[PDB]
DNA sequence: CGCGGTAGCAGTAGG
DNA sequence: GGATGACGATT
DNA sequence: CGCGGTAGCAGTAGG
DNA sequence: GGATGACGATT
């Protein structure tokens, strides 16, 4: 819609903005006590193969309480991600 | 109709100041805020108690 | 969300000529005529299957 | 109790 | 000869 | 994905 | 001084 509405919109670099939210949070009960939260699948399951049996924890499919939105926005910058302004074979592929 | 008895329980779990002293439910999601009076809340296939 | 889920269930169940030539569900309410396609049809709470 | 909006493809119909 | 709409699982 | 209509009572607020 | 609206479980 930005891209086909209006022309130079998508060449300003920095304005198109993605907020992102952990794909899985897993909780460790009995051993230790921790939260990991995960923003993708390999990581979740490079840690699943190779550490989870180390301890007794349970996963969170990805609402969330608001408390952790709080978090979500005191460091923002780490679920924000800037698209990079219109390339070649960009608009190509839109 | 079930939307009446969902409506119900999102009315159990509401959390925001103003609504139960004690929620017998617990608002996991979009149970509603203080903004609108619950009214807010989101849909029953969002929220979980 | 389940009301895409119920509408799938409803379609499983239509027996209206044109719709299922073998219903693997059984239409035990109004489950939609050959009037509108199965439009008609009632809501989730009131048909059965 | 009820109504409405949008994507996505192939082909048909309406002017 | 270009436009609009039907169909269906999902927002 | 979202919006709207109606009953029924007591009391408060708005012109 | 009469009218409109809030609240809530149900259509």
């Amino acid at each position: 819609f930005l891209e086909s509405s209006f022309p130079g919109l998508l060449d300003i670099q920095g304005f198109l903005l993605e907020f992102i939210t952990p794909i899985i949070k897993v909780s460790i009960t009995k051993p230790t006590k921790n939260t990991i939260a995960f923003y993708n699948m390999p990581d979740y399951e490079k840690w699943r193969e190779e550490e989870s049996h180390k301890f007794t924890w349970k996963q969170k499919y990805y609402t969330s309480l608001a408390q952790e939105v709080r978090e979500y926005f005191s460091n923002l910058d780490r679920h924000l991600k800037i698209f990079h302004s219109l390339q070649g074979n960009d608009k190509d592929y839109i | 109709g079930e939307q009446s008895l969902a409506q119900t329980i999102i009315g159990l779990a509401q959390n925001f100041v103003g609504s139960n002293n004690i929620y017998l439910l617990l608002p996991n999601g979009a149970f509603g805020t203080r903004a609108t009076g619950g009214k807010d809340a989101a849909a029953a296939r969002y929220i979980y108690t």
